[PDB]
This record gives C-alpha cells, structure tokens and sequence, in this order.
RNA sequence: GCUCGUAGGUGGUUUGUCGCGUUGUUCGUGAAAUCUCACGGCUUAACUGUGAGCGUGCGGGCGAUACGGGCAGACUAGAGU
RNA sequence: UUCGGAGAUACUCGAGUGGCGAACGGGUGAGUAACACGUGGGUGAUCUGCCCUGCACUUCGGGAUAAGCCUGGGAAACUGGGUCUAAUACCGGAUAGGACCACGGGAUGCAUGUCUUGUGGUGGAAAGCGCUUUAGCGGUGUGGGAUGAGCCCGCGGCCUAUCAGCUUGUUGGUGGGGUGACGGCCUACCAAGGCGACGACGGGUAGCCGGCCUGAGAGGGUGUCCGGCCACACUGGGACUGAGAUACGGCCCAGACUCCUACGGGAGGCAGCAGUGGGGAAUAUUGCACAAUGGGCGCAAGCCUGAUGCAGCGACGCCGCGUG
C-alpha cells in the first residue's frame, strides 16, 4: 500500500561501441561503404611486427564518399549479411 | 511409448495443438479479412473492424497461443498499414 | 510371358538389379516363363560391391509379369514390370527380402519362403 | 531458481563440502557462480564457515538454499537476521 | 644463368604534432580444479584443505614520446637529372 | 447380515482427469576447419518457467469432455457407437497503462535511437483448494533484480597451390514478410557488387579447451581421468507442446536391420547404468543404499534419482609397508 509502483531501474553504465579508422576503396553499392582497416601485431614466435589489413562494411545514411577518405567508424547491430560497422565522421576528404 | 506420463503427455499435446489450431485459423482468416478491407480502401468498415481485429489479437496474446512480441509486431504492422489509407 | 533374351528386374536384395533369361526350365524347348516358372539367367548389372556379381549365371523364379495371366476362376493378374527373384537350388531366395507385389501362383509351386517375405501377394 | 547448495569436493572417506551460489539446473561439480563458504563434517563440533555478508545478499535477491543448507544457515544465524527472528545471533562453537 | 620489376619486407638527416606499435600505472577479467610456496589432516606418503603466486593474454581510464609507425613540413649527404 | 453379501456417509485409496518435471541429470566423439572451441567485448537489436522484491485484483457466467457405464469391430496392437459427470481443464464477459497510433513535453546520444510522462482513440488477466477454530496452500496484471540462454564481433588455434578464380540470394538498398531479437533469415523490385596470394574456392585430416607427456626454456607430442564448451543419439529429413528442445530412454516421414501377425497390420533403437555377441594385443560386476550431497515433485511427511555415495574385478598406475 506504500510502495512507489515503479521501482527505478538500477543505474548501469552505458556500454560503449568500439571505434577505428580506415580508408575507402569501393563506393558504387548504394548507401554501403567499404573501409579497409589496419592493424599491426607481434608475430607469435619470430617476434616481428606483422602488418595485417581488413576490408569491412559501414553504413552511409547519405551516399557521398570518394576514394581514399580517411574516416572513423564504430560497431552497430548488423544491417546486412556482413554489415557490422557505421561511419561516424569523415575527415581529410579524398584529394 | 513406455513412460506412464508420456502417453498422458501426448494426449495433452493433441488437445493443445487442436485448440491452438482453432485460434490461429481465426486470426489468419481475420488478418486476411483486414487485408481485404484495406486493399479496397473502404475506410468505414476498415475503420470499424479494428475493434474486432486487435480485440482477438490481444485475446490470443493473453491466452498465450502466440507471444506478445510478435503480437506487437503484427498490430504495429496493420496500424501503420491503415495509417497510409 | 518371359523367354530367353528377356531382361527381368530383380525383386530381391541379392545385388542384381537386372538379369537376362538364359533358359526357361521345365522341359525341352519350353518357350515362355509365366508367374512362378524357374529361369536360369545371367546377371546383366548389379549394385556396386554387391553379393551377386555381373555376369553371374543364376537361377531365378519369375514373380511378376506384364503379360496378364489367367487364374482358374477366370480372373487375371497383370503387373507393370517383369521381375524375378534369384533362388537357391532348394527354391529359397538367395536374398533376404522381396520388393514389390508377387503373384499368388508361387504359392502352389512351393515358393513358400518367397511368399512369406513378399510385401504382399496377389 | 538460483540455489545455495552443498557441493561435494571430497575423497572416498572424507566428504568435504564447499558452499556457493549456483543455478539449480546444474550438476554438483560444475561452475559455481560465487564461493561463499565451506563445511567439513569431520571435526568434533564441525568445521563451518559462511561469508555472512554475501549470504545476506544472495538470500535477499532470492538465492534459496537447499534443505541441508537451511539448517546450517540457522546455525550461522544469517536466517534469523534475514527473517527478523529474535535469535539473530550466530550459534556456532 | 643474369637482369628488370609487381606484391611484400626494409629504409638517410632534421622540426612539430597524433600516440597505433612500444612502454608505465590502476581497475576489471583471465572460473574451479591443475603447477609452485607456506602451513593442516588423514599412522607418513600418495591424496586433501586453506592462504599466497600462476593465470604471460585481453578490455577501460590516467601518464610518456626515446625508438618504430601515421601526418604536416624541412635538408642534401643516398638516389636521380 | 448371507455365513461369506450388501453399507462412500467414512480415514484410506486402485484405475481416471490436470500441473510441473521430462530441455537438468548421464554417454559417446561419428560429424564438424566452424564464432564449433580458447580469450576479450557489443546487444540503443533480445528472450528467460519455478526464486526474491514494490503495486492493484480474485468480478459475473456458460458449454463440452475424460474417467465411468452399456456395447461394436479387430489376432492383437488398438479403435467405432450411445448415455453421464466435474475441476486451478475450456469458452464468454465487465474493469485494469507498461500493446498500438498520433500529437506533444522533460531528461540524456552512439544514428537507427533510450527512459519518465500527458492528452485523445483503441485493447488485452485470474481461482479456487483445508482447517483440532491466530493448521494453510493459491491465482492473476506488472516494475526491478538474480540466473540461464540467444545472437554478433576483434584476436588465437592443422596439412596442402601436384587446389587460382570463388560467389547470383551471392554483395547492398528500398517496401514488405518472418523472428524472442538484428540480419538475404525469406520475399517483390532495383543496381551490379562481395571474397582472395595476409591463401578465396577446393582436397586431406581432426571434436576444442584448462590441461597431460617431454624439454633448461622456447618449443615438440598429445586432448585420457577431472572440469568447461560444442556436436550427436540406428541412418537421413521435419514439426509440436512447453519459459526452455541435437527433445538419448517424445512425436511425424523416408531408409537399413531384428521380432509378432489371424498377412490386413504393428513394435524396437544401451554412444544411461550394467551385461552379451563381434574386432582387437588388450581394459571390469546383469551388486547395495538413497546413509550423505545435487536434482524432480508434493503444505508436509513422504515417493523417484544406475545422478551420487559407495562396494567387487584387472599390479592398470602412483604411494606406503612387510616377508625379521
Ligand atoms: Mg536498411
Ligand atoms: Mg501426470
Ligand atoms: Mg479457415
Ligand atoms: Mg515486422
Ligand atoms: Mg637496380
Ligand atoms: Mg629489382
Ligand atoms: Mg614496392
Ligand atoms: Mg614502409
Ligand atoms: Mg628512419
Ligand atoms: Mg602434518
Ligand atoms: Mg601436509
Ligand atoms: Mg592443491
Ligand atoms: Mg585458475
Ligand atoms: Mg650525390
Ligand atoms: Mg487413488
Ligand atoms: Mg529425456
Ligand atoms: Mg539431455
Ligand atoms: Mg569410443
Ligand atoms: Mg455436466
Ligand atoms: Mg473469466
Ligand atoms: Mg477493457
Ligand atoms: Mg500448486
Ligand atoms: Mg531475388
Ligand atoms: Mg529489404
Ligand atoms: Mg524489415
Ligand atoms: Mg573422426
Ligand atoms: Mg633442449
Ligand atoms: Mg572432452
Ligand atoms: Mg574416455
Ligand atoms: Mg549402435
Ligand atoms: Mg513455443
Ligand atoms: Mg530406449
Ligand atoms: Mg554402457
Ligand atoms: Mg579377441
Ligand atoms: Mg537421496
Ligand atoms: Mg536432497
Ligand atoms: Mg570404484
Ligand atoms: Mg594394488
Ligand atoms: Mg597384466
Ligand atoms: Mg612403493
């Protein structure tokens, strides 16, 4: 007879997305963008630094992007079969 | 089968499937009827049948024949369907 | 009616799927094999790795024919295929089971095992 | 349901026991959510210990202990101090 | 056999910046059991329990920029005209 | 009261209806080179029965049916017909915000978006069962936890180029459908993209792991007891109920194998605990207890538990001790 009828939600910090940066190579597939990621990691036994790349897909709510386009991205819920990323901000446009 | 409970359990399963069948036949025929109403764009019978359609859909949700998430999915679906009629 | 140089499909599981009638046993110059007549045959093709190998001279009994056969009661029996089952010299099938319907004429020719394991006898 | 059950980790001739919180639909020697005590029934009185401040947390959130653990829970007194009984004090020796 | 050259690997001197590699610290995780240290008890042992390491790795924050890397430049010593 | 039957009223309770459980639990490693596994993250894109907590409600009714009884058919397996009866089984209602739509506020961002609200118009829930006279078990609508789970992703982890072109629902988008949920998961249309020499596609092999063996370490071999994860359950394909399904001892179908038939038809799945046969050089008792713990159910006592505790056999291995 005395309770608040709504126990408030326990304050939980918002889990953040993961952001990275890469170029673009291909653009003519209709609001989809392809960012070619980069990563360097210590070779497990010979101990060298190996340069390994990626080729991954990110969203464009507006289909404007040249070739190059150092841009940044963070994860999302899948919007296609192999869609996992979203473009966030475009910097140093394709020159 | 073998277990004394298993025969009884199947005897309940047939009851469940049949009484469920009545319900999903009802709601399928009714969503088809609503599509008949909306495609014609009468907007009078289409306006007044919602009082029956969401009524039986929520009846289905309460009795658990289907689940409330897809229930909401369908009701939003036809709500936005008439929202452009 | 089955005669020499007639191919019959095999209605058993010995491995042979088609045999070629060599002789119609049951007398000199006997021409046709009806339902329940015993045939010596050569296996013209068999399943790979099967028990009964291609080019094997075997004994078989005709169990279904596409030519209609009279029963004494004036009825007739007709199948869509000519089929025989490979048998041992004691009239028991070489295989372990019979596929497809079987003419009842094998009952009074003492192919009782074949009758027993046939899916259904007409 | 989340259970506070008595999980067996002993030898043939010694039944040492170690108390945690785990889901009911789980085997004994499985993954326990968190370890909160131990129980060795071989000494003269006993060997008993419960954390006594996560046990309150689990009992408050709804981790129901089993029938051998409920007795031990009255013994450590957490049951009485969780149910508001006048015997809130622990009574072990 | 020799050369050219693709990917790749690797790269002179110097300025400023980023801090990805690298590196420092903390937090979280790295289950339990296993292995190591110390005790305790099964007559000792094998075995067990408890406390401390291990869990080399990864994620977040706060530092650094010597070296490597990105960027914006500069030099002429390498290279070419 | 016959001397061996009646008397449900009556504790007690066979057969019967309903709920929960049966998805936990145990086994095997065939398949699988894969987000299957190890490690770390995202879910503003999600589900989660019974457990805990905060708040309102239990309000009117109806109609069937099992079981039972009388009977029919069939070899049985099983099944048809006719009366009759209930319930926390089923159906109809009234009110109820955590459905929806639209229009708005107020907070925060990481974009689709998130929460708290208001207005209006629509909507959906339940139940009773016992009492030595302060024995008690319930149910329903929801907010939040706890737990379990689902999905997605970075990194890591075999051989092989005497496998170089693979991909068409493939790559993306829109509108839909579908899902618990995002998603070509599916579909209509449109464009022609995606993966790959950092090894695509293919071939071979293989359950993976904490670990175990070895080694000074790095490495090499291996994945057996235990424990975690996955996959499977005679072979292959599919749905159902239910919160929850590779649904080992559930269902549907096809296939192979063994059995009964009165030949029309049916039943079975030890990689559960044993144990049998067969292969091998070779690995065991058709035992006891629910005493303990974990689990299932019931207000409870209590019943079930080949999980579990044990016990028997094999020097099979380690340790200890004797045969002075
Ligand atoms: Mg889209
Ligand atoms: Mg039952
Ligand atoms: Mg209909
Ligand atoms: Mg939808
Ligand atoms: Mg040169
Ligand atoms: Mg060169
Ligand atoms: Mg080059
Ligand atoms: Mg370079
Ligand atoms: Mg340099
Ligand atoms: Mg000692
Ligand atoms: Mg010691
Ligand atoms: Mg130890
Ligand atoms: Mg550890
Ligand atoms: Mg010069
Ligand atoms: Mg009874
Ligand atoms: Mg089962
Ligand atoms: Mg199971
Ligand atoms: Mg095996
Ligand atoms: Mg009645
Ligand atoms: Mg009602
Ligand atoms: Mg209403
Ligand atoms: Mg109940
Ligand atoms: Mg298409
Ligand atoms: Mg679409
Ligand atoms: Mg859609
Ligand atoms: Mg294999
Ligand atoms: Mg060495
Ligand atoms: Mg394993
Ligand atoms: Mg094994
Ligand atoms: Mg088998
Ligand atoms: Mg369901
Ligand atoms: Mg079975
Ligand atoms: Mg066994
Ligand atoms: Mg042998
Ligand atoms: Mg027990
Ligand atoms: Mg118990
Ligand atoms: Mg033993
Ligand atoms: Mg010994
Ligand atoms: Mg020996
Ligand atoms: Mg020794």
């Amino acid at each position: 007879v005395k309770g608040p009828k709504h126990t408030p939600r326990t304050p939980k910090p918002r889990g953040r997305r993961k952001t990275r940066i890469g170029y673009v190579v291909s653009d003519k597939m209709q609001k989809t963008i392809v960012v070619e990621l980069e990563d360097r990691m210590r070779h497990p036994l010979y101990g060298k630094i190996i340069r390994t790349t990626k080729k991954v897909k990110a969203h464009d709510e507006d289909s404007v992007a040249g070739i190059g386009d150092r841009v940044s991205l963070m994860e999302t819920r899948p919007l296609s079969a192999t869609k996992r990323w979203r473009l966030v901000e475009i910097l140093e446009k394709a020159k | 089968a073998n277990i004394k409970s298993q025969q009884k359990r199947n005897r309940t399963n047939e009851r469940a499937r049949l009484r469920n069948k009545a319900v999903k036949s009802s709601l399928r025929t009714a969503v088809r009827a609503f599509r008949e109403a909306a495609h014609a764009g009468d907007k009078a019978k289409a306006a007044e049948l919602l009082a029956s359609t969401n009524r039986k859909l929520d009846k289905a949700a309460s009795k658990g024949v289907i689940h409330k998430n897809q229930a909401a999915n369908k009701k939003s679906a036809l709500a936005q369907a008439l929202n452009k009629l | 009616m089955i005669q020499q140089e007639s191919r019959l499909k095999v209605a058993d599981n010995t491995g042979a799927k088609e045999i070629l009638c060599i002789r119609v046993l049951g007398g000199s110059s006997r021409r046709y094999a009806g339902i329940g007549d015993v045939i010596v045959a050569t296996v013209k093709d068999a399943i790979p790795g099967g028990n009964v190998k291609r080019g094997d001279v075997v004994k078989a009994v005709v169990v279904r024919t596409v030519k209609e056969r009279r029963r004494p009661d004036g009825s007739y029996i007709k199948f869509d295929e000519n089929a025989a089952v490979i048998i041992k010299p004691d009239n028991d099938p070489r295989g372990t089971r019979i596929f497809g319907p079987v003419g009842r004429e094998l009952r009074e020719k003492r192919f009782m095992k074949i009758i027993s394991l046939a899916p259904e006898v007409l | 349901a989340v259970k506070i059950k008595l999980t067996r980790l002993g030898k043939i001739r010694n039944p040492q026991y170690r108390v945690a919180v785990a889901d009911a639909r789980t085997r004994r020697d499985g993954r326990a959510i968190e370890v909160i005590g131990r129980y060795h029934p071989k000494e003269e009185p006993s060997l008993i210990e419960i954390n006594s401040e996560r046990a309150q947390y689990w009992l408050s959130v709804g981790a129901q202990p089993t029938e051998p653990v409920l007795k031990l829970l009255k013994i450590t007194g957490d049951w009485q101090k969780f149910k508001g009984l006048p015997g809130a004090q622990g009574r072990l020796k």
